[PDB]
């Protein structure tokens, strides 16, 4: 089956910085992308659809671009109720997942 | 419709713990669930279709796991064996737009832990 | 996985259509479907194509199922063009495409309708072999593809036992639609009881005015009014008497979501056949305006697979463009100024019709008889046709059961009655006695044939 | 078989003929002499020689 | 030249056979009269030629011998072949040898 | 009263022929202009339909010289008969197009050109090779419509041919069919196939020596390309149409027959107009049959090189030919054709192979 | 006159009338198609002389 690998290992940024995390799968995904964020012990929150379509209730702080099998997802202007950890999903075959990173604030 | 997990534990070292997530229409809705690493990674566990068929896993927990579901009580059933190096939290997630296919959920569960 | 897109255009209920398929458990198969709904107030051709191929890049769509509230004679024929351009299957029943006959391409991947127009003529033959109706006249205008059709129903000879009885085909040019100097000079052949008429609704609206102008009204009815050509029973003008005898499958579709689920099962079965025999999934096309060649050569195994697939006791082997052998067919009853409905049943060879008499715009007798030596001989029916050739009678024997099979009667008195019928004017209702007590008087009453005489049952004996 | 299917008055006879026909002349000629077939219809310029 | 179906079930083995009789003697006289080189090969099945609607379609082929006359397998038929209205639609005959019934 | 004129192919002929043609038809009743060329093939050229038709299709249908996709897209909208100098055989299919009219005879229309050959050099032993396409069946139907003539009431009504074949294996098998066709005594060959199939029957006739003496060949249109494809020395007879390569004479006779049709339609009263755009619209417009009527009831002697008429299907009705034959590798021109007249020669017929 | 026809598919029709009403009825007979058929049979001379 297809396997994914996110990267790398860190979200070291200040209040209102800029970070970007990459969806990297083993096979062509045709922009099959999602993005989730959660606190430790709270539960995920949907971000992103096919064309980086954001969610009602999710602010415009989150954008992204990419295609084929490689996607980038950028977070900026971050308020610390989003102390979270960001994760990418592909569903070409049934579901796919990689590593992903956690957020720290300095 | 809301999702609520139950059956949390890892009380036998190397045992088998059938966890579940009940729902309150889920019969045309597939199921696949998530453990969390100390690196918090939302790694996949199993795959069922809405109709009980399509029994699959990712490469992490293959070879040991016995899988089923019941759309009458709206619950999942899978025994955890190879989570024995993790202090994981598990939640259930019901993917949107129904079918035997998969789509993008906002329909996730509540989140409960499995601790050894 | 494979990609199946459904599109509905025009006002419909996508909930019953959604719910019908999402309970169909397509497991026990190797591949599973992928539905995609798209609605409907947008009705230009270019928007339709540029919407289909507008989508066709994000999702792997293997094809499109469109709808029954459009007019498909127009746009839809170009589907075989785009189909051969895209190598993707398109099925369906729907809309204005009611039995479309054309010279579609060889590399198109699409089947549609149900029976052919000649298989329709074959069931029209089984209809005329129910009441031994014999064609005295055919009248068809010069369509681009009518005259071959009639010259094939003409060349489908019927072997004797029966009158083969053509006597006139009539091709009339409706360009020069002079109903005075053309339709009058082509008539006079209407002194005959059966006239076939294969046309469209608008030119029937013209030609029924011409037929009313000459006097083709009384005579009763004028015979074949093919429903599948000019299919709008609700808004047909009616400038004639009753009409609408004929056949379509177009029962108001109790089965339309079942047709969608059956078609999905057909596609999934074909893909399962490809996975059982070769296993490889051809990837669907991903564009329309850009790099439009899109893995240009593809295995022609799918056209062969689209025909070899059948669904359990229901779907037929799908060979001629979409012209099947035994789909369910219906028969319609008979007035257009009072929107009458279906009165017949057809299933896979058989016809069941619940009128039994021809209306006409008292000489009807019941007649009760008795089997004996060679005056009224009772024999069984043919095991291939049901009816009787030389015997020419029902003899509806009761068991009661006036639906017991119409046993053939021969002999001398029947040959006398068949001359006496043409002698004055008759109509039979021929049946046998049941109590078996012909010509007997017991205390109070009579039995048998005289028993059905004393019971005043509109009789002869 | 052409003369019988052409005629309408003999049609019932032909319908009785459809279940017992043969493929060759000698087959029916031998089958008449074995009393399995009481009669046979053919041309005079062969049957009058065979008799 | 005999048929391939020398034993009229399965096998197909054509052999040189030998013929003699009435039509052979008259053919001898006609070939000697009209300078004919000729070959004689027997028929496929032995069903005298008839017409029927075959292949559940609008096609009427001629079974047996007359189809082989129509298909160019021969150019003359010298046999006890009767005169009918249906065979003489497009097949020219001669003055018919005999009178019988 | 300022009509429009469409065009589809390329930017040399739009410059003559278009600004000059609006001024030519302005003597009638005024015209102007939009035109485009359509550079890619399938469906990208079908994409740009009704980017030009937004107000052109009230008064003009784009016309010019595989020519088949845009005719299907812009033939949906109840679009009357157009004359375009194509190579559509499939233009006698009057349901699937309400819009075609040839200005050049089709691939099958060489058949009556053959039928007039039956009189001069009356020969009655013909093997006619015919491909298994729909084109071949159409040509077959036309040549059988030609065979079913002379029904009144001198040894024959005409030459009825030996037989025809069907010939599915174009690129695979010619030897078995030709081995059977050698036996039939006929010496006249009618061959209607592709030019690569002509370069193939170049093999099997040379191996069977069925190209020598007596063997008269009657080829279709796509044998004059085959001389390049490497086809056998002489006695083959071929035909060739008057200019279909000097397209200025075509666009000129096109502008004459459309100026006559615009002037003929402009003199009437109930010329209702189609809606504009293609924005959800249906151009269901009662003067469509009237366009066919106005074209079908007028002649067309106007032009530069010859009388051009139109039939009920949309053919030219006239057969103007230079007839060639390759006399040792070169196409010498022999007499010419003109409908029903004589074929006036000016050269000597060799004869096939030896003699 | 149209509902009373259809009996004209027959070769012989007798017609006993006057000249003026024949002038009317011959227009009606031309309107239906009683022309070809040849002739229509008795035209009694002594009435419309």
């Amino acid at each position: 089956d297809i396997q994914m690998t996110q990267s790398p290992s860190s979200l070291s940024a200040s209040l209102g910085g800029k970070v970007t995390i990459t969806c990297k799968a083993s096979q062509d995904i045709n922009k099959y992308i999602a993005w989730y964020q959660h606190k430790p012990g709270k539960g995920p929150r949907l971000l992103i659809h096919y064309t980086s379509s954001l969610q009602p209730g999710i602010p415009s702080r989150f954008s992204g671009s990419g295609s084929g099998r490689d996607y980038s997802f950028s977070i900026s202007n971050l308020e610390p109720e989003d102390i979270a950890t960001y994760y990418c999903l592909q569903y070409d075959n049934l579901y796919t997942f990689g590593g992903g990173t956690k957020l720290e604030i300095k | 419709v809301k999702l609520q997990e139950s059956g949390g534990g890892l009380v036998q070292p190397g045992g088998s713990l059938k966890l579940s997530c009940a729902a309150s229409t889920f019969s045309s809705y597939t199921m696949s669930w998530v453990r969390q690493t100390p690196e918090k990674r939302l790694e996949w566990v199993a795959y069922i279709s809405n109709g009980g068929g399509g029994t699959y896993y990712p490469d992490t927990v293959k070879g040991r796991f016995t899988i089923s579901r019941d759309n009458a009580k709206n619950t999942l059933y899978l025994q955890m064996n190879s989570l024995k190096e993790d202090t994981a939290m598990y939640y259930c997630a019901r993917p949107s737009r129904g079918g035997s296919s998969y789509w993008y959920f906002d329909v996730w569960g509540a989140g409960t832990t499995v601790t050894v | 996985s494979i990609g199946i897109a459904v599109i509905l255009v025009g006002t419909s209920d996508e909930v019953a259509i959604k719910d019908a398929h999402e309970k169909d458990d397509f497991h026990h198969l190797s591949v599973v479907p992928r539905v995609e709904l798209v609605a409907m107030n947008e009705t230009d051709p270019k928007s339709i194509i540029t919407r289909i191929c507008d989508l066709m890049s994000d999702r792997k769509i293997q094809g499109v199922v469109f709808a029954d509230d459009t007019d498909q004679e127009a746009i839809a024929q170009i589907l075989d063009f785009i189909s051969a351009q895209t190598l993707t299957p398109i099925l369906g029943i729907h809309g204005g495409s009611s039995m479309i006959m054309a010279d579609k391409d060889e590399s198109s991947m699409f089947f549609q309708f149900g029976p052919s127009i000649e298989q329709q003529a074959s069931v029209m033959l089984n209809i005329m072999e129910e009441y031994d109706w014999y064609i005295f006249s055919i009248v068809t205008t010069y369509f681009p593809g009518y005259q071959d059709f009639v010259n094939k129903i003409r060349s489908t000879i019927e072997n004797s036992f029966v009158g083969w009885e053509l006597e006139e085909v009539l091709l009339l040019d409706m360009s020069l639609d002079d109903g005075d100097s053309k339709i009058q000079n082509q008539l006079k052949k209407l002194q005959s009881p059966i006239i076939l008429l294969y046309c469209t609704k608008e030119e029937a609206t013209y030609i029924f005015e011409v037929a009313n102008s000459v006097g083709l009204t009384g005579y009763g009815y004028t015979w074949i009014v093919p429903s599948l050509v000019a299919g709008d029973t609700d808004t047909v003008p009616s400038e004639f008497p009753t009409g609408l005898i004929s056949v379509s499958y177009d029962e108001w579709d109790y089965g339309l979501p079942a047709r969608v689920r059956d078609g999905i099962a057909i596609i999934t079965t074909a893909a399962s056949d490809m996975l059982s025999e070769h296993s490889f999934i051809p990837e669907p096309k991903s564009s329309c305006y850009n790099t439009h060649e899109k893995r240009i050569y593809q295995s022609n195994m799918l056209n062969r697979y689209l025909i070899n697939v059948t669904f359990e006791g229901r779907d037929l082997s799908f060979s001629e463009d979409g012209y099947q052998m035994h789909p369910k067919l219906v028969i319609i009853l008979l007035n257009k100024e009072r929107k009458w409905e279906r009165v017949g049943k057809w299933k896979d060879k058989s016809l069941q019709m619940k009128y039994y008499v021809w209306p006409r715009m008292d000489d009807h007798l019941s007649i009760v008889t008795l089997e004996e030596a060679p005056f009224v001989i009772v024999e069984s029916v043919d095991p291939l046709s049901g009816t009787c050739m030389r015997n020419t009678v029902p003899c509806q024997k009761r068991i009661e059961e006036p639906g017991y099979i119409k046993k053939c009667c021969k002999g001398f008195c029947i040959d006398i009655l068949k001359k006496i019928s043409k002698s004055v004017k008759f109509t039979y209702d021929l049946y046998l006695v049941t109590n078996g007590k012909h010509g007997k008087k017991i205390n109070g009453t009579w039995n048998g044939m005289i028993g059905e005489v004393v019971m005043k049952r509109a009789y002869m004996a | 078989d052409i003369y019988f299917r052409r005629q309408v008055e003999l049609s019932t006879m032909y319908r009785h003929m459809e279940k017992h026909n043969y493929e060759s002349a000698a087959e029916a000629i031998q089958a008449v002499r074995d009393n399995k077939l009481h009669a046979f219809i053919w041309d005079s310029a062969v049957l009058e020689f065979e008799a | 030249t005999g048929p391939n179906d020398t034993s009229p079930g399965s096998p197909r083995h054509t052999v040189p056979q030998c013929c003699y009789g009435f039509c052979i003697d008259l053919l001898i006289k006609l070939a000697r009269t009209m300078q004919f080189t000729y070959e004689v090969h027997l028929v496929a099945d032995g069903k005298f030629g008839t017409q029927e609607r075959v292949q559940n379609s609008n096609k009427k082929e001629w079974n047996g011998m007359m189809g082989e006359l129509l298909s160019g397998q021969a150019d003359m038929i010298v046999a006890p072949l009767t005169i009918n209205n249906e065979r003489a639609q497009y097949i020219e005959f001669s003055k018919p040898f005999k009178y019988q019934g | 009263k300022i009509v429009n004129i469409g065009a589809v192919l390329s930017t040399r002929k739009h410059e003559q022929m278009f600004r000059e043609a609006v001024n030519q038809a302005n003597k009638r009743i005024q015209l102007q202009a939009t035109s485009v060329t359509h550079k890619p093939n399938a469906i990208q050229m079908a994409l740009s339909v009704c980017e030009d038709l937004i107000s052109s299709q009230v008064y003009a249908i784009l016309v010019s010289h595989t020519p088949t996709p845009v005719s299907y897209t812009a033939g949906f909208y109840r679009i009357p008969v157009l004359g375009l100098t194509t190579r559509m055989s499939i233009y006698s299919d009057k349901s699937i197009h309400l819009s075609f009219l040839r200005t050049v005879p089709p691939y099958s229309h060489q058949s009556s050109v053959w039928f007039e050959m039956m009189r001069v050099y009356n020969w009655n032993h013909i093997i006619l090779l015919v491909s298994d396409d729909h084109e071949g069946r159409a040509a077959q139907k036309r040549l059988e419509t030609l065979l079913e003539e002379r029904e009144s009431k001198d040894n024959k009504r005409g030459p009825k041919a030996e037989k025809v074949l069907q010939f599915d294996p174009g690129t695979k098998n010619v030897t078995a069919l030709l081995m059977e066709a050698r036996e039939l005594e006929a010496r006249v060959i009618i061959l209607s196939a592709s030019e690569d199939d002509a370069a193939t029957v170049y093999r099997a006739a040379a191996m069977l020596d069925m190209t020598g003496s007596g063997y008269v060949w009657l080829v279709g249109e796509r044998e004059i390309s085959g001389n390049a494809l490497r086809y056998a020395p002489d006695g083959i007879i071929g035909l060739q149409l008057i200019n279909g390569k000097n397209e200025s004479a075509h666009i000129s006779d096109a502008v004459g027959v459309v100026a006559q049709a615009v002037h003929e339609l402009l003199e009437k009263e109930n010329i209702t107009d189609p809606p504009r755009g293609c924005v959800g619209n249906t151009n269901i417009w009662k003067t469509g049959p009237l366009f066919k009527r106005v074209l079908m009831s007028s002649k067309y002697a106007d032009g530069v090189t010859g009388r051009v008429e139109f039939n009920e299907d949309g053919d030219r009705k006239f057969a103007q030919y230079s007839i060639m034959n390759l006399q040792n590798r070169k196409l010498v021109q022999v007499g010419i054709y003109n409908g029903t007249h004589v074929i006036p020669n000016d050269r000597k017929i060799i004869w096939p192979g030896g003699e």
